[PDB]
């Protein structure tokens, strides 16, 4: 079986390919006490009495020593395989400098010994995941908008956004405190929670704040040590930052940035606005895929033909995708071998992961 | 059990309060008396947290540094004063000492030199007088100065049940490996021994649990409760063991031990210590008295985890009287160089008894 491992910046997908999910998701953290490391889950569970590291806090891996034990997690504790018994599809974020591609290939080859290695894009991914090879497609916890035509991500025109999940969440900490309740302390898992199921994207962000101003038709319960609170406009409140950042204090929202289209060739932006896809756990709020449609509708020719996609599914559509494309047979060919890397060296990536 | 602690004159608060800064900081306990979330016995010398202090010009610049929230020269004006103050100050110590769940001890830290050299001889008899099953342990620091240093040696030989730290011992390490040619220097070497010297009752350990087991295991008598201290460094415990014997580090400016106490904050290796003490007893590195079975007692410890081999040695060595024939020598030389001034040949005379009970305790037939 191959393996496929989705490093993402607040949760780490892992699974064999072939499979429809992934067969675990950790917390990406690493833990030393303030056992000697403890990584995923426990770091979180016992956090307490460590010192907790993000070593890929906004997509981008920035200490190789913690990532290095969180695939050592992977493979040893979450899917109880010795890595080099089998082929291993990694993925990476949009924009990840040269030199980090060439350290994830040395040290899948060096240290873990693997027999074979590929790095994909994710947003790459989850377009595959969604039957297509053109498009534009990705919201998640720490940090993308990337137009993608034939399989090839286009750099140029691929746009970064700081804000992602875990700002909403700490907005939405923010806003109930201000309703008169108080979330301050790592409190934060509790309104994670009621964002992730009880908030949603308003079509109409006025509208729907003179509704929750005159009537309780907008409020729902969440339920604590028993006590029942009330979630009103903040519900929708809180994902509107996506569109208007501002409410941040963050000088353009996500259907802006996807000026991404506007910076690729003018003969395949029809394409694109026709295949807008989301992905990432930040874009499942209910609402999220028409407020998007009507949003780009205004900032688009009349003429233009738009369409937003939003699979059921996009919260694992990476690693789905990497599943898909590991068990494709014309796939094969393009794994690189201990052979090929024993060959060439670190920088073959660039060749045979483009 | 707990521990009150007293700091007397201007040597008391700062080394006490050296040594509360060292301590908050050993244990998860910020400046501002709130826990920090980042096992370790604390309940002995903080009230459920504040410190079990009782302090006695210094004591604004205690009010104005960042801790606010953990709360004459001649020996008969501090005796006279603490006569006319008696029911005042022993108003907050009697709340302090009911208000505990079940009092164990008196730590008090000063130094025989002017007022806390005679406030501290008040209190000494008054402690004794309202409660005798208490014990007192004093972290006294050695330097008209020769007159106010034995008179509280008259009430430290018979009220106190129990450390001398002397400045000029301190003085000489100063200047050997520490380079400073001042007090806030010195401090910190003090305060290192005192947090050192308490290390068994902060963590639950196999013995030593209780302040008078650590007491009644060096003192033999009554009469010989002076010890003196040793702590290296500033590796196997082979390496620890035979540095605490070299008197390049005693702090102590024929003679032999009565008993030894090796305090190993380490992580050593604990069945090694076994072979270190046989090699002592091959090589005679320490002689110890003749006619009473001594023995030399090693304990391991655990440092704090929010706070490398480290090591103390309590020590009660006969040479501790040659201090006191430098304190009495000098004495009669101002005697004769100048209401009855009977209290002072009185003192004289006690002193005296002590030194020749150390010269007799090195002898075969020490007993009667």
């Amino acid at each position: 079986a191959a393996l496929v491992v989705d490093n993402g910046s607040g949760m780490c997908k892992a699974g064999f390919a072939g499979d429809d999910a992934p067969r675990a998701v950790f917390p990406s953290i690493v833990g030393r006490p303030r056992k000697d490391s403890y990584v995923g889950d426990e770091a979180q569970s016992k956090r307490g009495i460590l010192t907790l590291k993000y070593p890929i806090e906004h997509g981008i891996v920035t200490n190789w020593d913690d990532m290095e034990k969180i695939w050592h997690h992977t493979f040893y504790n979450e899917l109880r395989v010795a890595p080099e018994e089998h082929p291993v599809l990694l993925t990476e974020a949009p924009l990840n400098p040269k030199a980090n591609r060439e350290k994830m290939t040395q040290i899948m080859f060096e240290t873990f010994n693997t027999p074979a290695m590929y790095v994909a894009i994710q947003a790459v991914l989850s377009l595959y995941a969604s039957g297509r090879t053109t498009g534009i497609v990705d919201s998640g916890d720490g940090v993308h908008t990337v137009p993608i035509y034939e399989g090839y991500a286009l750099p140029h025109a691929i746009l970064r956004l700081d804000l992602a999940g875990r700002d909403l969440t700490d907005y939405l900490m923010k806003i109930l405190t201000e309703r008169g309740y108080s979330f301050t302390t790592t409190e934060r898992e509790i309104v994670r929670d009621i964002k992730e199921k009880l908030c949603y994207v308003a079509l109409d962000f006025e509208q729907e704040m003179a509704t929750a101003a005159s009537s309780s038709s907008l409020e729902k319960s969440y339920e604590l040590d028993g006590q029942v609170i009330t979630i009103g406009n903040e519900r929708f409140r809180c994902p509107e930052a996506l569109f208007q950042p501002s409410f941040l204090g963050m000088e353009c929202g996500i259907h802006e940035t996807t000026n991404s289209i506007m910076k690729c060739d003018v003969d395949i932006r029809k394409d694109l606005y026709a295949n807008t896809v989301l992905s990432g756990g930040t874009t499942m709020y209910p609402g999220i895929a028409d407020r998007m449609q009507k949003e780009i509708t205004a900032l688009a020719p009349s003429t233009m033909k738009i369409k937003i996609i939003a699979p059921p599914e996009r919260k694992y559509s990476v690693w789905i995708g990497g599943s898909i494309l590991a068990s494709l047979s014309t796939f094969q060919q393009m794994w690189i071998s201990k052979q090929e890397y024993d060959e060439s060296g670190p920088s073959i990536v660039h060749r045979k992961c483009f | 059990r707990e521990i009150i602690t007293l700091q007397l004159g201007q040597c008391g608060n700062q080394i006490g309060f050296e040594f509360w800064k060292q301590l908050c900081a050993e244990h998860g306990i910020s400046p501002e008396g709130i826990v920090e979330e980042f096992t370790d016995r604390k309940d002995v010398f903080f009230y459920q947290y504040i410190p079990r202090a009782v302090l006695l010009r210094v004591i604004h610049s205690i009010l104005n540094s960042p801790y606010a929230k953990l709360y004459g020269n001649n020996w008969a004006s501090g005796f006279s004063q603490g006569e006319k103050i008696h029911e005042d100050i022993f108003d907050i110590i009697d709340r302090e000492a009911d208000g505990s769940d079940s009092l164990e001890g008196f730590v008090l830290c000063h130094s025989i030199a002017g007022t806390g050299s005679g406030l501290g001889s008040y209190l000494l008899e008054r402690l004794n007088d309202r409660y005798p099953k208490k014990l007192v342990q004093t972290y006294s620091v050695f330097p008209v100065q020769p007159y106010n240093s034995l008179l509280t040696l008259k009430r430290l030989t018979q009220n106190a049940d129990c450390v001398v730290l002397d400045n000029t011992a301190l003085n000489r390490i100063a200047t050997d490996r520490l380079h400073i040619q001042s007090f806030s220097q010195i401090n910190q070497l003090v305060s290192t021994i005192m947090s050192a010297s308490t290390t068994t009752l902060r963590y639950p350990g196999y013995m030593n649990n209780d302040l008078i087991g650590l007491i009644a295991s060096l003192i033999p008598t009554p009469r010989l409760h002076f010890l003196m201290t040793g702590y290296t460094p500033l590796t196997t415990v082979l390496d620890v063991m035979r540095r605490l014997l070299q008197p390049k580090n005693v702090m102590v400016s024929n003679h032999c031990y009565i008993a030894i106490l090796n305090i190993i904050q380490g992580e050593v290796d604990p069945t090694q210590v076994h072979k270190s003490l046989q090699r002592i007893r091959e090589r005679k590195l320490a002689n110890f008295i003749p006619w009473g079975p001594a023995s030399i007692q090693v304990a391991l410890s655990r440092k704090s985890p929010y706070l490398r081999v480290s090591g103390l040695m309590m020590a009660n060595h006969t040479s501790i009287s040659s201090l006191f024939e430098r304190t009495c020598r000098q004495y009669d030389k101002l005697r004769k160089r100048e209401d009855n001034f009977d209290e002072m040949d009185t003192s004289r005379e006690i002193v005296q008894q002590l030194i020749d009970e150390y010269h007799a305790a090195t002898r075969p037939d020490y007993i009667s």
